[PDB]
């Protein structure tokens, strides 16, 4: 028999996680305070790494690699990717880092530089709260996070004219095997894309929660704003004469690729006395050249509701029951 | 030629002792009676060995040695072992009942009756040094005697010898090696009065001790014979500048200079490579890069913790064997490349290196084999404070219920000191915390 | 990649590499040994009390 | 680290000869004290429970009480009588008639200096006196109440040594008299407070295993005696022969009484006595199974404070880790998770007559409140109507007093209750 405990209730992907691992019988789950498990659904902040693996006689697996914040902190993804000589990269946004070190000086030269030239020169500044302006006075003004080039051109769905972001679900199991989940969800503004009103953050802003509040014609194109892979992959043969493999799942594998490698020295459990996996969110942008941008790296995602079952299922296979079997829907990168 | 002075505390540091000083016989060829026939000096000499071992004029070579225990069953080994002759019997002290796991019971009942024995036995030692440098103390946290006792000791040795530095080898509770249920009240009682009064403390946790053991040696259950010889394996390392010609780390102060640039935070993370069975038939020998690239993986390390996570304050790299410092560059370059080693602003990214040509010696007959090199990594790491916040945490849980506090209280100790001692240890968990982490 | 220090013997070598630049009194202790004795005279002279009872 | 033993009463002494007997069979000691054992363990730590006489002789530390001859005759006649000191018999003529006033008040008391005597000459000639034990009945009138006196007696000369009992609890499946319920509720009591640790031996569990396990359809107190006599070899063995770790009474106490009212044991004892060994799975399986716990309480009712394991014979050491890791990291739910690693395990290789390896469990669980709600609830059944009172108030004795007990032993119950919801 098997045991495991939860440390973070609010997780609505592990509490399916939770809910599969009773269905099979062979799993018991403790009170959140006994150490005698052999697997931890471990809570979002300080997780005590420090206290796993320490039990003799229990294999011990938690689901968070130690360390993974570098990537999935937006100040740090920052630093991680101009320090890191295997990234140094061209489908990163030109970003810089501003406090309240700092990059002050540097964003403003190259802020001038574009303005002068004639090029388009709209950053946006976000933190861990958005504004989207051309006018790096106004940018600062409002800090007082990181600034990053804001891609004016984005690959507009048609018809509607609209925005949209890709999220892409990646499972790092103990062997630091990075499996991508074939199943990816589009965030697609329902308002058409103005390049024109910054001020107005419907059109411009891809959350499901800002379509869900402010847009008034959501859920018009799509069911939740939220386009599968079949739809869109479909969309871009009838209109744009390609796959969804070839024209962006390639460089999305790419990205996904060299952000997990480039950190893997420092947060690979693969001779440490306990074990690590993490579900991670990457969040894509696609331009009119058919370019991928990586975005951010949510280090605690949830799942598309209609994608929950399988992802789930697949996190006990591939992630669980690897480590602590019993009595393929990802892709090996 | 200044001399140093082991006290060995409780039935961990008196059978620890008992394998240090073996394997120090062996390494200078001094047999279980005391001669030594390459000492060309009889009944004298100030040579790099006469730091731990005095001459009689019968040319008998007496350790600088104190073994004190509350009960006599493990020291009464010593007196019928095989190095029986070594010690004289001042030496080796005795009483008749022990700690019984009390830290109370072994600092305040036990220890006021035999505290001013023990430090006349050893006020005798200091009176033979011409210069005395300071005291390596060898002990366990979770005994009774080699917690309780062991606070009291050195608080007194800081009264009687002021100026002398204090050095700890210090035996970690892991309930894989018999521990008691309280081990944890004695660990944060005993490190909190023991604090201020030491300069360098080399932790040993017995799970990282045990896991290499059944690892590497292919032992399935390891005895404390096992243990205690791979342990004074890396003592041997650790005091074999003070023994021997050599240039770094020769005197006890340079510990301190070297490895604690802030006095609290004066707890050494050991990593020892290569550890080879004696049964392994067929092996190949490891190389200098190799043995270094192995004093990053936690594997290897004393104390079970992850130094990527952590920020280092000092690193020393001690050698033995056939060794050149143009191979050590080269494996200390190539391991930048490759591993995350991450110092904190305020020091210098650098390695304090030592090598000694003559290569580990074994005991004939033990688990260890003969390898031509070897190295032990002594580094001050942030991430060493895992195993007080494990520690802290387990205190925690029983104290919130006060299980066992009616022990303590018993033997006269108020339980305010429980809460001040775990006060002192939230304390040192957050200059960790201050030192080594970013927001 | 700087070597300093460099030290040899017959016995050995040390040097530095650098990658990169940048208490209670006797009578105080005696005390606190009496205060627990004390505190140990005094549970056992109520043991005895009670038990006189 | 010397013991010395006391045995009172009828069951006391009847159990306490045949504790002697099995270890002096383990030990080599034949019935004239003449040691012919053929291992140097045997011998390591003899000295714990004999003394050393003349010409190699090994003489028990033991000293055996009771108000009247006739128990007491029939050790001296028994197969090792000749082996105890014959200055160490200390009996009267009257008896006791299961009447815990005539052991503590009465007769008890008359006879109580010239135990203390003997027992303060055999502590005299000890290097350094470890602790007593006690075997003796709760429901009885010498063991219960002059055993509970000599208790009180002992802790007032020796208060900084450890008092140690087995104690027999009383059962309507296995009674003499109806008013032994008054009499273990007055003893517990006493044990509550002057006693360290305290082996609960329940005679409803004795004759539960004889007639479920045993399939012993007329058991006899001889034998319920042989589950004690192996349990008392068990749960002395830490004591008795050389291990890795040198424990002693007190570190006993320290590592399994984490307060000091809760310190009465559930002890366990497998296997239940055929010439096939037990694998260690079924040992450890067997040793945490309720049918073979001597308190007669369902662990699965309450939680494990601490627990102690001693396995017996050469087996995988190994392969005791495992199941021992096993048993707690599959039940979990039974043990409190605020002892940290509170189950120790232990191995002696020299396993008990009879059988190439046993398992004996020593468990303080809050479960045992069953046993003293049990002895409540018959107490107060009688008590409510002041029933068979007289034979006590006959002898000094007021109500008050009886009021007191229960009262006192109520609130250890609500004290298990307490922890068992921590
Ligand atoms: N590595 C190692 N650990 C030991 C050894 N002996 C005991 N220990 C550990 O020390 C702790 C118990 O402390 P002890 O030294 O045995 O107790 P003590 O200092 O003699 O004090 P007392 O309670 O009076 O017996 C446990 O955690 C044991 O695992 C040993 O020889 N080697
Ligand atoms: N450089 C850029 N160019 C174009 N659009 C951008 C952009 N940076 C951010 N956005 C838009 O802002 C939205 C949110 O930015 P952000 O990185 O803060 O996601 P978020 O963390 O607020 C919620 P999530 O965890 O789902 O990504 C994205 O969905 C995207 O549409
Ligand atoms: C709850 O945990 C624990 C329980 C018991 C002990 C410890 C411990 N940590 C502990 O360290 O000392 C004791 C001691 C002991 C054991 C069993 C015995 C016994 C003991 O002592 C004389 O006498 C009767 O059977 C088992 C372990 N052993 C070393
Ligand atoms: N297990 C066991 N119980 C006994 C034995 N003799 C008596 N008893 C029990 O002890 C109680 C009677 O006490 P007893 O020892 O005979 O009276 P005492 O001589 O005054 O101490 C009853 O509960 C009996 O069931 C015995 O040999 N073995
Ligand atoms: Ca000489
Ligand atoms: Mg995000
Ligand atoms: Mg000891
Ligand atoms: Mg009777």
């Amino acid at each position: 028999m098997y045991t495991f405990v939860v440390r973070d209730e609010n997780s609505s992907v592990y509490a399916e996680v939770s809910r599969l691992l009773l269905a099979t019988g062979q799993w018991k789950r403790l009170r959140k305070d006994n150490p005698r498990f052999n697997l931890m659904l471990g809570e979002r902040n300080r997780l005590p790494f420090g206290r796993l693996g320490h039990e003799p006689g229990l294999v011990q697996l938690v689901n968070y690699y130690r360390g993974a914040d570098k990537l999935c902190r937006k100040a740090s993804l920052v630093k991680l990717i101009k320090t890191s000589p295997e990234l140094s990269c061209t489908w990163f946004p030109e970003s810089y880092v501003i406090y309240p070190t700092d990059e002050r000086e540097v964003f403003l030269a190259a802020y001038n530089r574009r303005r002068e030239g004639r090029e388009g020169n709209v950053w946006i500044a976000k933190s861990s709260g958005i504004l989207i302006s051309s006018e790096a006075s106004e940018l600062l003004d409002f800090i007082d996070h990181v600034i990053q080039k804001y891609l004016e051109k984005p690959l507009l769905l048609e018809p509607g004219h609209r925005k949209f972001d890709i999220r892409s679900w990646v499972l790092v199991d103990h062997l630091y095997n990075i499996y991508l989940y074939r199943e990816g969800v589009l965030r697609t503004s329902s308002e058409p894309y103005n390049s024109a009103n910054f001020q107005d953050k419907t059109c411009h802003l891809t959350n499901h929660c800002i379509q869900k509040e402010y847009s008034k014609n959501y859920g018009r194109y799509e069911e939740g704003n939220e386009m599968f892979f079949e739809e869109f992959n479909q969309y871009l043969m009838d209109a744009l004469n390609t796959t969804l493999e070839n024209s962006i799942l390639l460089q999305i594998k790419h990205i996904i690729r060299s952000c997990l490698m480039c950190i893997e020295p420092a947060i690979s459990t693969k001779h440490l006395h306990y074990q690590s996996f993490q579900l991670f969110g990457f969040d894509f942008m696609v331009d009119e050249e058919l370019k991928v941008w990586l975005i951010e790296v949510n280090g605690a995602p949830a799942c598309a509701q209609k994608l929950y079952a399988e992802l789930c299922q697949g996190i006990v296979d591939v992630a669980i029951s690897s480590v602590f079997p019993l009595a393929s829907i990802f892709i090996k990168l | 030629m200044r001399e140093c002075i082991s006290i060995h505390v409780g039935q961990a540091g008196v059978q620890i002792g008992n394998a240090c000083w073996e394997l120090y016989c062996l390494e200078h060829g001094i047999q279980p009676d005391g001669q030594m026939p390459s000492d060309k000096t009889i009944g004298g000499g100030d040579d790099s060995f006469n730091t731990f071992f005095s001459e009689t004029g019968a040319g008998k070579h007496v350790p600088r040695a104190v073994f004190v225990d509350l009960e006599p069953t493990v020291i009464d080994e010593v007196r019928t072992g095989t190095y029986r002759q070594l010690f004289h019997p001042e030496q080796l002290i005795t009483g008749k009942e022990d700690a019984a796991n009390n830290y109370a019971r072994g600092h305040y009942t036990i220890g006021k009756e035999i505290i001013d024995l023990v430090l006349d036995r050893i006020r005798k030692l200091a009176d033979q040094c011409t210069g005395l440098q300071g005291f390596l103390v060898f002990h366990s946290f979770g005994g009774g005697t080699g917690s309780g006792f062991t606070s009291l000791l050195m608080e007194r040795l800081s009264v009687d010898y002021g100026k002398k530095s204090k050095l700890e080898f210090s035996i970690y509770p892991a309930p894989q090696v018999s521990t008691a249920v309280v081990e944890p009240y004695n660990s944060i009682l005993t490190t909190h009065t023991t604090l201020e009064h030491s300069d360098c403390a080399f932790m040993v946790d017995n799970e990282a001790i045990y896991d290499i053991c059944r690892r590497n040696l292919d032992i399935e259950r390891p005895t404390y014979t096992n243990l205690n010889r791979l342990i004074s394996q890396i003592v041997s390392s650790i005091t074999a500048s003070l023994r021997f010609d050599g240039a770094l780390n020769v005197d006890l102060t340079e510990f301190q200079t070297n490895l604690v640039p802030y006095p609290r935070i004066h707890f050494p993370l050991a990593t020892y490579a290569p550890v080879i069975s004696a049964e392994k038939a067929y092996h190949e020998q490891l190389s200098v890069a190799e043995i270094t690239n192995a004093c990053f993986e936690p594997a290897n390390q004393m104390v079970k913790c992850d130094p990527r996570h952590g920020k280092y304050m000092a690193c020393c790299l001690l050698y033995r064997g056939d060794v050149v410092p143009k191979d050590v560059n080269a494996a200390i370059a190539t391991i930048k490349t490759k591993r995350s080693i991450q110092f904190v602003d305020w020091c210098p990214t650098g390695f304090k290196v030592g090598i000694n040509y003559q290569p580990p010696t074994v005991v004939p007959g033990g688990d260890l084999a003969k390898v031509q090199r070897a190295v032990c990594m002594l580094s001050n790491t942030t991430a060493i404070a895992e195993a007080w916040a494990r520690l802290d945490h387990k205190f925690d849980l029983m104290y919130a219920k006060r299980a066992f506090v009616h022990w303590y209280v018993g033997e006269g100790m108020e339980e305010g000191e429980f809460s001040e001692a775990r006060e002192d240890m939230a304390a040192l968990e957050k200059d960790y915390e201050e030192v080594g982490v970013d927001s | 990649m700087e070597v300093i220090e460099l030290n040899k013997c017959t016995s050995g070598q040390s040097f530095e590499v650098i990658l990169k630049p940048p208490d209670p009194s006797l009578e105080e202790i005696q005390k606190k040994l009496e205060a627990a004795e004390e505190r140990r005279k005094y549970q056992e002279a109520e043991l005895l009390k009670h038990l006189a009872e | 680290r010397e013991i010395v033993h006391i045995q009172a009463g009828q069951c006391g002494n009847q159990i306490g000869a045949k504790f002697w007997e099995v270890i002096s069979d383990e030990h080599g000691i034949d019935p004239t004290g003449s040691y012919h054992g053929d291992s140097d363990l045997q011998l390591e730590r003899i000295n714990v429970y004999y003394n050393e006489a003349t010409g190699n002789k090994y003489v028990p530390r033991a000293i055996l009480v009771d108000l009247e001859p006739g128990t007491m005759d029939s050790v001296r006649s028994g197969p090792f009588g000749q082996i105890f000191r014959p200055d160490n018999f200390v009996f009267g003529q009257s008896g006791a008639g299961n009447n815990w006033a005539k052991g503590h008040y009465t007769e008890g008391a008359e006879l109580v200096d010239s135990v203390l005597d003997v027992v303060r000459k055999e502590s005299e000639s000890c290097d350094c006196l470890q602790g007593f034990q006690l075997t003796h009945s709760l429901g009885g009138g010498t063991g219960s109440g002059m055993g509970t006196l000599l208790i009180s007696k002992i802790r007032e000369e020796y208060p900084d040594r450890i008092m140690n009992t087995f104690s027999v609890m009383p059962s309507p499946k296995v009674s003499d008299t109806v008013v032994e319920p008054y009499n273990a509720t007055l003893s517990v009591h006493q044990l509550v407070e002057n006693t360290d640790e305290t082996y609960c031996i329940d005679n409803e569990a004795l004759y539960d295993i004889c007639f479920r396990t045993l399939k012993l359809t007329t058991p006899t107190y001889g034998d319920l005696n042989h589950l004690v006599s192996a349990t008392m070899s068990g749960v002395t063995t830490c004591l008795r022969f050389p291990g890795q770790l040198n424990a002693d009474l007190r570190k006993l106490a320290v590592n399994m009484v984490p307060f000091p009212r809760l310190h009465f044991f559930m002890p366990g004892f497998a296997p239940l006595t055929q010439y096939r060994a037990l694998t260690v799975p079924e040992l450890t399986q067997q040793m945490f199974d309720s049918k073979n716990m001597m308190a007669a309480c369902d662990p699965r009712h309450g939680r494990y404070l601490t627990v102690a394991a001693i396995f017996r014979g050469r087996m995988s050491m190994k392969e005791v880790d495992e199941q021992m890791l096993n048993v707690q990291n599959k039940n979990s739910s039974y043990f409190v998770e605020w002892i940290p690693n509170n189950v120790k395990t232990a191995v002696c290789d020299i396993p008990p007559r009879g059988l190439k390896m046993s398992a004996t469990f020593i468990g303080n669980s809050t479960a045992i409140q069953e046993l003293f709600k049990r002895i409540s609830e018959q107490f107060t059944a009688m008590f409510r109507r002041k029933a068979f009172l007289h034979w006590y108030t006959g002898e000094g004795m007021d109500e008050m007093e009886f009021t007191e007990a229960e009262s006192n032993m109520n609130d250890l119950v609500s004290e298990y209750q307490q922890y068992q919801d921590a």
